[PDB]
C-alpha cells in the first residue's frame, strides 16, 4: 500500500554492502531539494514563520531548518 | 496423506531405512511421529514415539531421525524376524491422525 | 495387563449398519480415550476418530463425520463404534486403541505415545 | 596463503594465555594466527547457510480483480446487500449514491450501493523463520610453510550449535582446536529470510510484520484466503452516481525500496546461504608443532621466481625455486641491513620455510614483515645468497593510527563483540567490554532508529546544543556525537 | 444463537500462526490466541505457540 | 563412562532455564550423569546451577534416554556431559541480567 515501512530503521550492521547503501544520503538531500527548488514561497514563508518563534538566533535558526525539513516530507 | 515407500529390501546383516514425507502441520512442525510394526495376523505394535524415542521391550535396533518434512526409521543389524508391514503416523496440527501408506520389508 | 478384546466378525448387505464394540481390561476405562482405526485389506490404515471415555467428548474425520458415532459404556468398560450406510469400500478391518487423557480430565492434546496397545481386529464384509 | 591477498585480514599475534587466543571472524577478511613457536594459521569464515525454516505470513504484492457487482437500494429502504459479501473471496465496499424519481425510486435522498469485485493473487512473496539451532558456519583454514603462490595444509571445519567445537588435523603439523559460539554470532532470533521470485533476503522481523499488503498466515493449503484483501485495490466512485473498483500495481518496486539495509541472501534447494555475519571462535593452539624443525640447511642455490610483492598491510610475498636435489630441508631467508653484519632484523610471518621436495627445481612460497627502512631481503646460505631490495613506507606512528582506526571500525560494526578480538583476558579488557555493553544498550535504546541521515542530523543538533550549552553536560553531549557521528562516517 | 461442530489449529511456539480452512467461511466464529506449548505437548521449543 | 549424544536439542523454557535430552550407549547400569555448565573449556569450573538431581540413567540397556535441566549463568556458556575425551558439548546463551 501507501506506508510501506523503511527497512534503514532497523539496518543489519555487518562488514558487507546492505541492500540498497549507494542510494541513501542522495535518496533524502534529493526529495528536499526537488520540493524546496519547486516551491520557493514557502521558504519565505517558513522563514517568518521561524522569525516568530524562538529568541535567540539560534533558536530561529533551528526553527527554519526544522520547517524545511518536515515540510517536504509533509511528516 | 503421509508419502512412504512401497517396499523395502535388504540382506541380512546390513542397515536399511524407510521414509516417511508429509507436510508442514503434521511432520514438518511436530514431534508426533509414530513408527508401528505389523506382522501379518497380527495388530500394529507400537515400534517408535516421539520420532527418536522408542518403548521398553523393543530392540534398541530401530532408530528414528528427522529433517524436515521427512522422518526416518532406521534398522542396523537387520535380523530375521523383521519382515512386516511398517507405517509411519503423526498427529496434525489440526487435532487428527495421519497414517502412512505403507512400506512391505524383505530380509530375502 | 492391557487387554482390548473387540467382538467377533461380521457380514452385513450394503445399506445396513454395524456396531463393534471394544472391551478394554488391565487399566482404568476412565482415563483413557479409544480411537478407532479401519485398515482396508492390503492398504493404507484410516484414522476415524476418538472418544474420551471419561466425560464423553468425541471427535470424528472429516471423512466419517456423519456416518460413524462413537459411544461408550463405562460400567461395563465398553466402546462402542456404529457405522452407518454402508458400501463396498467398508469391508476393511476395524481396530481399537487407548491413548491417555491428561490429568485435567481433558483430551486436547494427545501423549507422545499414543497407540501403545491395540485391540485384535474385527473384520466387517459388506456383500 | 588464503589470506595474503585479502586487504581485509587482521593479524593476531602471540598468546599470553600460553595456549588459546580469543578472535572475531567475520566474512569479509581472515585472521593470520601467529604464535611463537607454532606455525601460522589463516582462518577465515567461508558461508553460514540455514536450514528448515519455517514459512510465516506471505504478503500479496501483485492483485488481480474479476467479475465485479453491485446492488443498489431506494433512498429509503434497508441498505445494499450482495450475495457476494457472505464470500471471504470478494472485496466489497458501501457507499451512498444520489438517486431517486429518474433511476426508478420514487424518493430523492441518498440510496445504498454496494460494489464487489473477486480478489486473485498473483506472486504472493514469503518470509520464513529462522531459529539460533540448525544454522551452520564452514571455516577454512589454511597453514603456511612449503606452499608455492598456487591435502596436510588445508583444514575445512563445519561447525553447528550442536557441535560448537572441533579439531582441525593438519597432518604433521598436528591440529588446530575450536572452540566457538554459534548461537550469538548475528542475533537469528529477530530476522526472517524473504524471498520474492527468486531473489532472496535477510529481513528484520517487526518490518515483516509492520507491512500493508493482503497477507495469508502460514500454512497455504487448499484456497487461498488473504487478510487484508485491500491496500491493492481502490474504491473510486464518479459523480455521486457510479462505483468502481481497480487494482494497484504490482508494488514489487515499492518493496525493493523499502528493503534498504536488508542483507542479500542467496538459496541452494531448501538453504539459505548468507554471505555477510560473524562467529567468534576461541583457537587452542597447543597440538601445533613446526614441521620443518630438525631439516639440515639447504646449500645449493635460489632464485627469485616472480617478484617480492608487497601486501596491501606492508608484508612481502617471495616466491623461490630451489636449484638442488637435497629432500625436505629448511630455507635460510632473513631481512638485513648493512650486508656486512647480517643481523636479522623485521620478522617473518611464516613460522618457518622448509622445502618440502627432493627434485631438480622445487618451488616455495614465504612472507616476511619488513622494517620500515630500506632492507635487504637475504635468501641464501654463503656466496650464492640472492639478495632482493625492499623498501616500506610509513613510520611507526602511522601504524599506530591505522590500528586505531581499524580498530574503531571493528568496534562500530560489532558493537561490544569487539573487545574479544585479543581476548586473551584480563580484568582492563572485561572492564571495557562491561561498560561498552552497558553504554551500547542504552545508545540502542535511544537512538538506533534512524539512517545515516537523521543519525546526522541528530549528530550535529546535539553538536551545536553541547558546544553552547556552557553546563556541565557540554561532555556528555559532545561525546554521544563523538559515538554518532563516528557511527556514521565510518560505514 | 445457537452454536455447532467447533474446531481447532495449533501450532510450535517459532511458526507462522495457526489457520483452519473454516476461517476463509462467513458462517464461522474464529478467535485466535496463544497457548503453552512444548517438548511434552509434542512440539520441541517451549514459547507461546 | 561412556559417549552420550543429544537426541534432541537443549531447549529453553520461559523462565531461562535449559532442557536437555540425552542418550547413552554403554551399559554401565544405573550409573551418575556427569553434567556441567561451564565456560572456558581449559579449565572446566562449575558456573550456574543444575536444577535437575544428581541426574541418573536408570535401565541397563544399550541405548537409553535422559532427560535433565539446568540453571544456566546470564553469559554465553556450555553444556558439558560426559567425563574426558567423549564430552559432548552445546553452546548456549541466554538473555536476562541479575
Amino acid at each position: 500500500a501507501v506506508t510501506l515501512p523503511s527497512h534503514s530503521t532497523r539496518k543489519l550492521q555487518t562488514r558487507s554492502q546492505t541492500w540498497l547503501e549507494s542510494r541513501e544520503y542522495t535518496k533524502h538531500l534529493i526529495r528536499v531539494e526537488n520540493w524546496i527548488f519547486r516551491n520557493p514561497g514557502f521558504a519565505l514563508a517558513a522563514a517568518a514563520i521561524a522569525w516568530l518563534l524562538g529568541s535567540s538566533t539560534s533558536q530561529k535558526v533551528i526553527y527554519l531548518v526544522m520547517i524545511l525539513l518536515i515540510a517536504p516530507a509533509y511528516s | 496423506a503421509l508419502t512412504q515407500p512401497a517396499s523395502v529390501s535388504g540382506s541380512p546383516g546390513q542397515s536399511i531405512t524407510i521414509s516417511c514425507t508429509g507436510t508442514s502441520s503434521d511432520v514438518g512442525g511436530f514431534n508426533y511421529v509414530s513408527w508401528f510394526q505389523q506382522h501379518p495376523g497380527k495388530a500394529p505394535k507400537l515400534m517408535l514415539y516421539d520420532v527418536t524415542s522408542r518403548p521398553s521391550g523393543v530392540s534398541s535396533r530401530f532408530s528414528g531421525s528427522k529433517s524436515g518434512n521427512t522422518a526416518s526409521l532406521t534398522i542396523s543389524g537387520l535380523q530375521a524376524e523383521d519382515e512386516a508391514d511398517y507405517y509411519c503416523s503423526s498427529h496434525t496440527s489440526r487435532g487428527t491422525w495421519v497414517f502412512g501408506g505403507g512400506t512391505k520389508l524383505t530380509v530375502l | 495387563e492391557v487387554q482390548l478384546v473387540e467382538s467377533g466378525a461380521e457380514v452385513k448387505k450394503p445399506g445396513a449398519s454395524v456396531k463393534v464394540s471394544c472391551k478394554a481390561s488391565g487399566y482404568t476405562f476412565t482415563s483413557y480415550a479409544m480411537h478407532w482405526v479401519r485398515q482396508a485389506p492390503g492398504q493404507r490404515l484410516e484414522w476415524m476418530g476418538w472418544i474420551n471415555a471419561g466425560n464423553g467428548n468425541t471427535k470424528y474425520s472429516q471423512k466419517f463425520q456423519d456416518r460413524v458415532t462413537i459411544t461408550r459404556d463405562t460400567s461395563a468398560s465398553t466402546a462402542y463404534m456404529e457405522l452407518s450406510s454402508l458400501r463396498s469400500e467398508d469391508t476393511a478391518i476395524y481396530y481399537c486403541a487407548r491413548d491417555k487423557v491428561d490429568d485435567y480430565g481433558d483430551y486436547w492434546f494427545p501423549t507422545l505415545w499414543y497407540f501403545d496397545y491395540w485391540g485384535q481386529g474385527t473384520l466387517v464384509t459388506v456383500s | 596463503i588464503r589470506c595474503i591477498g585479502v586487504s581485509n585480514r587482521d593479524f593476531v599475534e602471540g598468546m599470553s594465555g600460553g595456549t588459546w587466543v580469543d578472535v572475531v571472524l567475520e566474512h569479509g577478511g581472515c585472521v593470520t594466527v601467529m604464535a611463537q613457536d607454532k606455525p601460522t594459521v589463516d582462518i577465515e569464515l567461508v558461508t553460514t547457510t540455514v536450514s528448515n525454516m519455517a514459512e510465516v505470513r506471505s504478503y500479496c504484492y501483485e492483485a488481480s480483480i474479476s467479475d465485479m457487482a453491485s446492488d443498489s437500494r431506494c433512498p429509503t429502504q434497508g441498505e445494499a446487500y450482495l450475495d457476494k459479501q457472505s464470500d471471504t473471496q470478494y472485496v466489497c465496499k458501501r457507499t451512498l449514491v444520489d438517486r431517486g424519481w429518474g433511476n426508478g425510486c420514487g424518493l430523492f435522498g441518498k440510496g445504498s450501493l454496494v460494489t464487489c469485485a473477486k480478489f486473485a493473487c498473483s506472486k504472493k512473496m514469503t518470509g520464513k523463520s529462522i531459529q539460533p539451532e540448525n544454522l551452520e558456519y564452514r571455516i577454512m583454514l589454511s597453514v603456511h610453510g612449503s606452499q608455492h603462490s598456487g591435502d596436510e595444509n588445508r583444514a575445512k571445519v563445519e561447525i553447528t550449535p550442536n557441535s560448537p567445537r572441533a579439531e582441525a588435523t593438519l597432518g604433521g603439523f598436528g591440529s588446530l582446536g575450536l572452540d566457538c559460539e554459534p548461537r550469538t554470532g548475528l542475533d537469528f532470533s529477530d530476522l526472517y529470510y524473504l524471498t520474492m521470485n527468486n531473489k532472496h533476503w535477510l529481513v528484520h522481523k517487526e518490518w515483516f510484520h509492520d507491512i500493508p499488503l493482503p497477507w495469508h498466515a502460514g500454512a497455504d493449503t487448499g484456497t487461498p484466503h488473504w487478510n487484508n484483501k485491500e491496500a491493492l485495490v481502490e474504491f473510486k466512485d464518479a459523480h455521486a452516481k457510479r462505483q468502481t473498483v481497480v487494482v494497484l500495481g504490482s508494488q514489487e518496486g515499492a518493496v525493493h525500496t523499502a528493503l534498504a539495509g536488508a542483507l542479500e541472501a542467496e538459496m541452494d534447494g531448501a538453504k539459505g546461504r548468507l554471505s555477510s555475519g560473524h562467529l567468534k571462535c576461541r583457537l587452542k593452539m597447543d597440538k601445533l608443532r613446526l614441521k620443518g624443525v630438525s631439516y639440515s640447511l639447504c646449500t645449493a642455490a635460489f632464485t627469485f621466481t616472480k617478484i617480492p610483492a608487497e601486501t596491501l598491510h606492508g608484508t612481502v610475498t617471495v616466491e623461490v625455486q630451489y636449484a638442488g636435489t637435497d629432500g625436505p630441508c629448511k630455507v635460510p631467508a632473513q631481512m638485513a641491513v648493512d650486508m656486512q653484519t647480517l643481523t636479522p632484523v623485521g620478522r617473518l610471518i611464516t613460522a618457518n620455510p622448509v622445502i618440502t621436495e627432493s627434485t631438480e627445481n622445487s618451488k616455495m612460497m614465504l612472507e616476511l614483515d619488513p622494517p620500515f627502512g630500506d632492507s635487504y631481503i637475504v635468501i641464501g646460505v654463503g656466496e650464492k645468497k640472492i639478495t632482493h631490495h625492499w623498501h616500506r613506507s610509513g613510520s611507526t606512528i602511522g601504524k599506530a593510527f591505522e590500528a586505531t582506526v581499524r580498530g574503531a571500525k571493528r568496534m562500530a560494526v560489532l558493537g561490544d563483540t569487539a573487545w574479544d578480538f585479543g581476548s586473551v583476558g584480563g580484568a582492563l579488557n572485561s572492564l571495557g567490554k562491561g561498560i561498552h555493553q552497558i553504554f551500547g544498550a542504552a545508545f540502542k535504546s535511544l537512538f538506533g532508529g534512524m539512517s545515516w541521515f537523521s543519525q546526522i542530523l541528530i549528530g550535529t543538533l546535539l553538536m551545536w546544543l553541547g558546544l553552547n550549552t556552557k553546563n556541565g553536560s557540554i561532555s556528555l553531549m559532545c561525546l554521544a556525537l563523538g559515538g554518532v557521528l563516528i557511527f556514521l562516517s565510518t560505514a
